[PDB]
């Protein structure tokens, strides 16, 4: 109880994890400029 | 006679405490899972 808030026990927890994983993608696509503009 | 008594009543009274030590045994088995956590945080933040 006096170590609740350590890292010591809450850092990993290999057998249930406390994290997702989320993936971004940043992009533009260029479409009939001169070759007005998009 | 009165001492065969003694003995059998006494017999008794430590088999029940006999029983009562394997709760007292499974609480070990909570350190011992607490204390291999702490070894994970352990080697995880060495590697860090």
């Amino acid at each position: 109880e006096r170590s609740k808030l350590s890292q010591e026990f809450l850092y990993p927890h290999l057998n249930f994890p406390n994290v997702k994983f989320l993936r971004i993608f940043i992009s533009n696509v260029s479409e009939n400029q001169p070759w007005n503009a998009t | 006679f009165l001492t065969n008594e003694l003995i059998r009543l006494q017999m008794e009274k430590l088999d029940a405490k006999l029983n009562h030590l394997k709760k007292l045994e499974k609480f070990m088995e909570l350190e011992r899972k607490t204390l291999e956590r702490q070894q994970e945080n352990l080697l995880i933040q060495r590697l860090n």
